[PDB]
DNA sequence: GTACGGAAAAATAACACGGCGAATACCC
DNA sequence: GGGTATTCGCCGTGAATAAAAAGGGTAC
RNA sequence: GCGUCGCAGGCCUUUUUAUU
RNA sequence: CCUGCGACGC
């Protein structure tokens, strides 16, 4: 959706962009494997214990 | 098109009588009238005078002999 | 028009400009919007309300014009009229003026020779004044009180006359000749011996003969007629609500024309004296707060509780009408929008949205559909651009295609604020900058805006087409340095590009050229980075123009050869086989701008541009939390530098060393830590690499994307890779110490939240420096540009040979800038010899180019004299031979530039950068020292002791140059001699510090002379056995019977005899200061050097201002102002005195200097005039005064020079020699004769050299002169033209000085044509005045 | 915000400020200094002249780029006549002289 | 405010100082759109006549 | 609800630096 | 009592623009 | 291609916020 | 005096 410029982040020095950007990654890799556990029919059990 | 004016620099001698030059040559395109001597190719009286000077044909002194010349024709 | 003239106002003259008088203080009805029969807005005195219309009715017409109408007595006329006529408030009783009176020093208590506070007594009804008392024990001026004038009339009843107001001050000022008294005061002139007197005697006879030349009256200062404003300069507008709002300037003419009204009325009844007094004085009070209020008294406030604005109030200050109507206005045909970046653009063009250029060229639209046909009527036309046709949009892209746009951002601090670009019609509300432009407007895209403007005329469009095309203005005027240089993005696609591993895809294979390099990337068959080799054929132009070409075959990658076909034919091979940085890329465009030209540079720039951001989007560079990787050895450095400290606070809590030395200890191995974490991480940071060429490993340069963009000079440096990756090291605190305990942490790792804490610290001060620098750098560049505003080049060569000695500067540990940076571009004044033959090997009148520099440089040449812009003898303007080139162009400085305006530029725009906030001598090389200004005396154990003031300690190398420059104290020794050379590394000179000895020059017989204890001298006993010493007493605690008692050391023979010193004929004694500490008794056989006495002792951008401003020092270094031996006086229990005598002729000299302060001079010396007498920082007024200007010239221009190389900061020293020459404009007067001039009066510098010159043509004697310094500005409110002095600062005093002088004040520059709106004499309009 | 004409004040006869009046760009001191530090001598003229003060000079401008020439007239700037009637009114004679 | 898939590489140097590239599908989305209320008052006063 | 606009309480308020001129105190 | 010569007041100065409110006469 | 009639507008000071 | 609006004459 956004490109943005890598070219700030050693003079600038503000590198927690970078951290929120990978736990924001993992957290929408999380949100996903739920949406496609939701998407096909599957029971309570597995769902619950992921 | 000129982006630069460096061929107009080096003719006259500094580059601020080259804007009165230009500028005395533009104004009779636009308001005597006069045909000029370079053949147009889309563009205004400020690079038609331009060119005029580049090439050479266009100084103070051919200006004043031809406003001499307009003077002793009428 | 001609010149501008001010002079007083007579009250003639006040009638003269009224058209009215105005009686009522009432301005207008409220529930009828008439005006008044006779008011403040009026109709029968300033005009009519409505156009060509009267007032009471019958006269709306156009017929009747001029007419006066029988009813109320309206003249039917424009309404134009209404602010331009005045009227008038006849005063029944006479009003001193504020201006004259309260602006120090006072006009009326200069003139009638009386203080301020007997005027203030008098005019405010407080005390009486006798006026021609006649035959009286009371004189002509003297203050009476309330009782002393009951007891002059109870004794003095007839022949006496004593007033009190205004009408006493304008009855002192009327009978008053002006011709006797100024006789009278020069009679007394020449009697007189003062000093303040006959400064206070000369300023009066000054100002007599200003009111003599002058056509004014010394009795117009007391107001009796009262001038208005126009009511359209001052009107009621109207509310919403109805009621109509009243100003500051209305509210005070109705008060004082109630007052006066009042004051008539009450004359009018016959009143006691003691009512009117006080409605005089109410009136006085009211006129002065009409004038000025906040002048005297407390300045009226009215429902706001904010003082008034008054008549002075509108003229001086930031909302006058000088700098906010007149030096800046607000413009049509402009607008503004967000800026944003256009990749596609020229350098040339820039991006303009349609919806602002419909707008910025409605007329020109106008007149093209009206020419077209398609409107014949011009609301026919508005109304199709409202509409927004289809033909619309033609129109505005033809009447757009040759039109430039005048770009201008917020800050402008330089010339290159404002450019010129071509329109290109986009879509959207954004405007599309060029990405090469943004380093010279200095704007980034997070939200700045910036406005622009369209040239209408065809002699603005060629100026913005020429002079201010983007094209055209690559160097910069300052230093000379480009100003297109490469950013981030297009660097590190260049670098990226440019590149080589060992081992990659299509390595090692024979290319027949770039398209075949370029056809092996595009087809996914050979990598970017892969060692082949390619057929090229460079072109070169070693001959007489024309270009040669060859053909070979190099080594080379596919990057390098890709980018060889944006490389012109110019420019040779090895320029691109490297990998390209920023200075890499930098030198390549300016060896094209040297080579080819500026046409080719252009093109070269733009596809470079082009390529750049083409293949930075082709890597894919990214940052992450891999990238930044962590050294392994942190840890133990970490647990080392924490066991040191830990040994270190066990050392000290036995009691080894102190908590200073302990503190130094830990910062030194805490600093020593962080610089081996630094060096760890480098290491780790460079090579990170272990790939195979065919089946075994090798090193190679790391590809790391933060390595990447730390090498090549994108972004960011070294520190912010240790601040990143290894830990941030020791931060310092708001007191100005640092912490002991620094941050072993990173950004990478978890900080805790005092590593935080501290380091909020130091942002909070570079925010707050950052916020508290912008003031003090606008008012210094605005100080410059009003300092430096009338110095236009008018000349070509005056033909002088004065000049500075160009020499490279030494501080003492190396140097800084060479010979070649600081004369090229000047022009010669003397001809440059060989060291070896005295032949000439270059004439003067040369400008030295770069080729000058090379045949310089070789001959070992470090002094070379040249023309400078202050030792030019050019009258009102320089030449174009004493400034040298142009800074921006190859040519030479043209005739007609503004090179004050560039200088204030060039010096006020890197004052963001600077700050706010406040034994023994090493060699570096080898090489034979030069000891110059030196007396010595050879010493029996062989060492150089050094028997003189000051002394130069300077290194001569192999070649012949000076390389190095040392200073040594009076009393050192000498390692080695003078003939000798050094090897390098050894200590030269030695000497013990807070010490004072004296050395003697011959050896004998010490005795003591004058000596006697228990007065003079005291005898302590030490506790250590070591010190058994004698101390003398100082000669201000002593007793009353030695006063005149002063100790001295005789020297001499064994036999008795005194001997004598070869040379001259005195005794070689040495006199005893206070506290100066003897080693023993006399009676033994001293040496020649030995040590007798025993003696114990805002940098940053305030410095520059206070350097521009010649500022004094607090502590100054006192120098000898004659020549002569030094000799000590006696005490007056305060300063110190010193008394300077000559060897030929007398002593009219006599000087006091401070006790408290050090003095390194003893008794009996030589010195001369300019040897210092102290130690501290020097002024540069007795540098002038003392030495001359070209020695307080260099000083100035090193001292700004030092502060502006610590930043980083290239500034060429022309334009702080144009400052120089600014700063000393005046002169003063020590010998008039045969002139007009008086004696100690200022003058112009180029207006007695034009009287000197005139008196020498007519064969006459001239005048001698004394040039002298002012501040930046001193020197812009001491100037001729009264209306560049008063639009800067201080409008009240210089109007002041103006109206009492009736000074005619001609244009003759800048800012006088700027405020009455016509050609400057600058660029075009030199060119104008010329023909 | 862009603006070509528009309305003018009462006392000094300028363009008014802002973009909710229709208010045009303010060039100040720094871009005087910036222009003058050029040979734009008759680009500072039309700013401070016809494009700012001159009424006069401003209508013939606008009557000359609709018919089509590019000529301006000087004039005098309205500002100056108020600081000299301002100046005149504290007692104080100013006057050009011829 | 709102998350979206972000990357930081540079694009054709229009992510050249400080710029920022935004696709079509967070403008097709609406996921930035504001609404901005403003307010005009007409007051009606009595005056003479 | 029309009409003089001032000065004394106000339970007032209160910057750092620099240059120039006047009151005044040292020194014979 | 003349000539200095430190003190102490006082005035002038302290960057550049866009938006949004609040108030334009209070007393006896 | 202009002129006549009617309507609306041209401010000042202070405070706050934001930007460069 | 200048802008914008509405109307009318030759
Ligand atoms: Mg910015
Ligand atoms: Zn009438
Ligand atoms: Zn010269």
């Amino acid at each position: 959706d956004i490109v943005l410029n890598p070219l700030g982040v050693p003079s600038r020095m503000n590198i927690g962009q970078i951290l929120e950007t990978h736990l924001g990654m993992a957290a929408k890799g999380i949100g996903d494997k739920i949406n496609a556990m939701l998407k096909q029919q599957q029971e309570v059990a597995k769902l619950r214990e992921f | 098109a000129r982006v630069t004016v460096q061929d107009a620099v080096e003719k006259i001698g500094n580059r601020f009588d080259l804007v009165l030059v230009a500028a005395r040559r533009a104004r009779q395109m636009q308001v005597g009238g006069k045909d000029p001597l370079v053949p147009e190719e889309n563009d205004k009286t400020t690079v038609i005078a331009l060119r005029e000077i580049e090439e050479g044909l266009i100084n103070n002194q051919i200006l004043d002999v031809r406003e001499r010349q307009e003077q002793q024709e009428q | 028009f001609d010149a501008i003239k001010i002079a007083l106002a007579s009250p003639d003259m006040i009638r003269s400009w009224s058209f009215g008088e105005v009686k009522k203080p009432e301005t207008i009805n409220y529930r009828t919007f008439k005006p008044e029969r006779d008011g403040l807005f009026c109709a029968r005195i300033f005009g009519p309300v409505k156009d060509y219309e009267c007032l009471c009715g019958k006269y709306k017409r156009l017929k009747h014009r001029g007419v006066i109408c029988e009813k109320c007595g309206v003249e039917v006329t424009q309404t134009k009229v209404r602010r331009e006529r005045m009227g008038h408030i006849e005063l029944a009783s006479p009003t001193a003026h504020i201006w004259f009176l309260k602006s120090l020093p006072s006009r009326i208590g200069l003139l009638l020779d009386m203080p301020l506070r007997d005027i203030e007594r008098v005019l405010y009804f407080e005390s009486y004044v006798v006026i021609e008392g006649g035959m009286t024990n009371l004189e002509r001026q003297q203050i009476l009180t309330e009782e002393q004038y009951l007891d002059a009339l109870e004794e003095f009843g007839d022949e006496f006359d004593a007033k009190m107001g205004a009408e006493a001050i304008q009855a002192l000022l009327k009978s008053m000749d002006l011709e006797q008294e100024c006789e009278q005061l020069r009679e007394e002139l020449n009697e007189t011996n003062s000093e303040t007197k006959r400064k206070k005697l000369t300023k009066r006879i000054k100002l007599l003969e200003a009111f003599v030349q002058s056509g004014n009256k010394p009795e117009w200062m007391i107001l009796t007629v009262l001038p208005v404003l126009p009511p359209d300069l001052r009107p009621l507008v109207p509310l919403d609500g109805g009621r109509f709002a009243t100003s500051d300037l209305n509210d005070l003419y109705r008060r004082v024309i109630n007052r006066n009204n009042r004051l008539k009325r009450l004359l009018d009844l016959a009143a006691p004296d003691i009512i009117v007094r006080n409605e005089k004085r109410m009136l006085q009070e009211a006129v002065d707060a009409l004038l000025d209020n906040g002048r005297r008294g407390r300045a009226i406030t009215g429902s706001n509780k904010r003082p008034l604005k008054s008549l002075a109030d509108m003229i001086k200050g930031k909302q006058g009408r000088f700098r906010q109507n007149l030096l800046g206005k607000r413009v049509d045909y402009s607008g503004r929008s967000v800026i944003t970046v256009g990749p596609y653009l020229r350098l040339h063009q820039c991006g303009l949205p349609k919806k602002m250029a419909l707008e910025l060229f409605k007329p020109f639209i106008y007149g093209k559909l009206e020419l077209r046909g398609l409107a014949t009527t011009i609301k026919a036309a508005k109304k199709m651009v409202e509409r927004e046709e289809a033909v619309v949009w033609d129109i505005l892209d033809e009447v757009i295609r040759e039109h430039p746009v005048l770009l201008n951002r917020a800050p402008t601090l330089h010339r290159l604020g404002i450019q010129a670009f071509e329109p290109v019609l986009i879509e959207g509300k954004a405007i599309q900058l060029h990405p090469l432009v943004c380093a010279a407007y200095n704007a980034d895209f997070d939200g700045d805006q910036m406005a622009v403007h369209v040239p209408l005329t065809l002699e603005a469009q060629l100026e913005a087409r020429a002079l201010m095309m983007s094209t055209n203005n690559i160097l910069s005027p300052a230093n000379g340095e480009p100003i297109i240089v490469p950013s981030q993005d297009v660097v590190l696609g260049l670098y990226y590009m440019t590149r080589d591993c060992v081992n990659a895809k299509g390595e090692g294979m024979v290319l027949t050229g770039p398209k075949e390099a370029e056809r092996l990337y595009r087809s996914g068959l050979a990598s970017l980075h892969a060692r082949v080799k390619v057929r090229i054929t460079e072109y070169e132009k070693d001959a007489n123009g024309e270009l040669v070409a060859k053909t070979s075959l190099k080594d080379t990658t596919v990057g390098r050869a890709i980018l060889w076909m944006i490389v012109p034919k110019g420019l040779p091979y090895s320029i691109v086989n490297q990998a390209l940085g920023k200075k890499a890329i930098s030198k390549m465009l300016n060896t094209c701008y040297r080579i080819l030209g500026l046409k080719p540079t252009v093109i070269f720039a733009d596809q470079i541009m082009y390529t750049g951001f083409a293949y930075a989007a082709r890597s894919g560079a990214s940052v992450g939390i891999d990238d930044m990787v962590i050294p392994e050895k942190k840890h133990e450095i970490i647990s080392e530098a924490e066991a040191e400290v830990a040994e270190i606070q066990e050392q000290f809590q036995s009691g080894l060393v102190t908590a200073g030395e302990r503190y130094n200890k830990v910062i030194d191995i805490w600093a020593a830590a962080n610089d081996r974490v630094s060096k760890a991480m480098m290491d780790n940071l460079q090579t990170e690499t272990v790939i195979n060429r065919d089946g075994q490993e090798e090193k190679q340069v790391s590809f790391n994307s933060i390595y990447m963009m730390a090498d090549s000079g994108a972004r960011g440096s070294a520190a912010q890779i240790r601040q990143l990756a290894g830990m941030r090291g020791l931060m310092a605190k708001p007191d100005g110490s640092i912490i002991e305990t620094p941050i072993t942490a990173n950004f990478r790792e978890g900080l805790n939240v005092l590593q935080y804490f501290i380091s909020t610290h130091g942002a909070r001060k570079g925010l707050a420096d950052t916020a508290l620098k912008t003031a003090n750098s606008g008012y210094l560049t605005r100080r410059l540009v009003d300092v430096a505003q009338d110095l236009v080049v008018t000349e070509d060569d005056c033909g002088t040979h004065e000049g500075i000695m160009m020499t490279p500067v030494i501080e003492g540990g190396d140097v800084k800038e060479p010979l070649r940076d600081r004369v090229l571009g000047r022009v010669t004044a003397e001809d440059v010899l060989k060291p070896g033959t005295a032949d000439i090997l270059v004439p003067r009148n040369t400008l030295l180019h770069e080729q000058w520099c090379d045949l310089l440089e070789e001959n070992s040449v470090d002094a070379v004299k040249v023309r400078s812009v202050v030792s030019c003898d050019t009258d009102f303007g320089v030449c174009a031979h004493c400034y040298g080139r142009d800074l921006a162009r190859g040519h030479i400085i043209n005739k007609g530039e503004a090179i004050g305006v560039i200088a204030a530029q060039s010096i006020g725009e890197p004052g963001t950068q600077l700050t706010m906030r406040t034994s023994s001598i090493q060699v570096k090389n080898k090489g034979s020292i030069k000891l110059s200004n030196v007396k010595s005396v050879v010493n029996s154990s062989g060492k150089l002791v050094i028997t003189s003031r000051n002394t130069e300690l300077k290194l001569i190398d192999e070649f012949g140059r000076t390389k190095e420059s040392y200073k040594v104290p009076y009393g050192a020794v000498l390692a080695k001699g003078d003939g000798e050379q050094v090897a390098g590394g050894e200590t030269v000179a030695n000497w013990d510090p807070h010490t004072m000895p004296v050395i003697t020059e011959v050896s004998g017989f010490v005795r003591f002379t004058d000596m006697i204890d228990g007065q003079t001298i005291t005898r302590q006993t030490d506790e250590l056995t070591g010190l058994s010493s004698l101390v003398v007493l100082d000669s201000a605690e002593r007793t009353a019977g030695g006063k005149d008692l002063r100790p001295a050391l005789k020297i001499v023979d064994a036999q008795g005899n005194d001997v004598l010193i070869p040379g001259t004929d005195m005794p070689a004694q040495y006199f005893l200061p206070g506290k100066a500490i003897v080693q023993l008794e006399d009676g033994v056989q001293i040496s020649s050097g030995d040590t007798l006495a025993r003696i114990p002792q805002t940098g940053g951008l305030p410095r520059v201002a206070d350097l521009f401003e010649a500022r004094r020092p607090k502590e100054p270094a006192i120098l000898a102002e004659i020549s002569g031996i030094v000799s000590f006086g006696k005490e007056t229990k305060g300063k110190r005195r010193l008394v300077i005598t000559p060897v030929d002729g007398s002593d009219p000299y006599e000087e006091m200097i401070p006790k408290w302060r050090q003095l390194n001079v003893f008794e009996g010396e030589r010195v001369e005039r300019g040897d210092v007498i102290s130690d501290g920082p020097e002024a540069p007024h007795d540098i002038l005064r003392l030495r001359g200007v070209h020695a307080v010239t260099r000083y100035i221009v090193n001292e700004v020079q030092d502060v502006y190389r610590l930043q980083g900061v290239k500034i060429n020293d022309k334009h702080i020699e144009v400052i120089v020459r600014q700063m000393l404009r005046k002169a003063t007067i020590v010998n008039a004769g045969s002139s007009d001039f008086l004696e100690g009066e200022q003058v112009e510098y180029s207006r007695v050299k034009i009287a000197n010159r005139e008196l020498e043509a007519n064969g006459k004697v001239g005048a001698t002169y004394s040039r002298d310094l002012l501040g930046i500005t001193k020197a812009s409110l001491a100037t001729e033209s009264f209306i560049s002095a008063a639009s800067f600062q201080e409008t009240t005093r210089v109007l002041t000085e103006a109206a009492v002088a009736g000074k005619r004040d001609e244009l003759r520059g800048l800012k006088e044509n700027v405020i009455v709106g016509r050609l400057i004499p600058a660029g075009t309009g030199y060119a104008y005045h010329q023909d | 915000h862009a603006r070509s004409t528009g309305s003018y004040s009462l006392v000094t006869q300028q363009p008014l400020g802002g973009k909710a009046q229709f208010g045009g760009q303010r060039f100040g001191e720094m871009e005087v200094w910036a222009l003058e530090a050029y040979g734009a001598a008759y680009t500072l003229q039309e700013m401070l002249t016809v494009k700012s003060d001159d009424v006069n000079g401003r209508t013939k401008m606008y009557k000359n780029i609709v018919d089509g020439n590019h000529q301006m007239e000087p004039g005098m700037p309205e500002s100056f006549n108020v600081l000299l009637k301002e100046i005149r009114s504290l007692g104080i004679n100013i006057e050009l002289e011829d | 405010g709102q998350n979206m898939r972000v990357a930081f590489m540079p694009w054709n140097g229009y992510n050249f100082e400080d710029s920022i590239l935004v696709s079509e599908r967070v403008v097709q989305e609406d996921r930035f759109t504001t609404i901005h209320i403003q307010e005009l008052a007409c007051v009606s006063r009595d005056t003479k006549l």
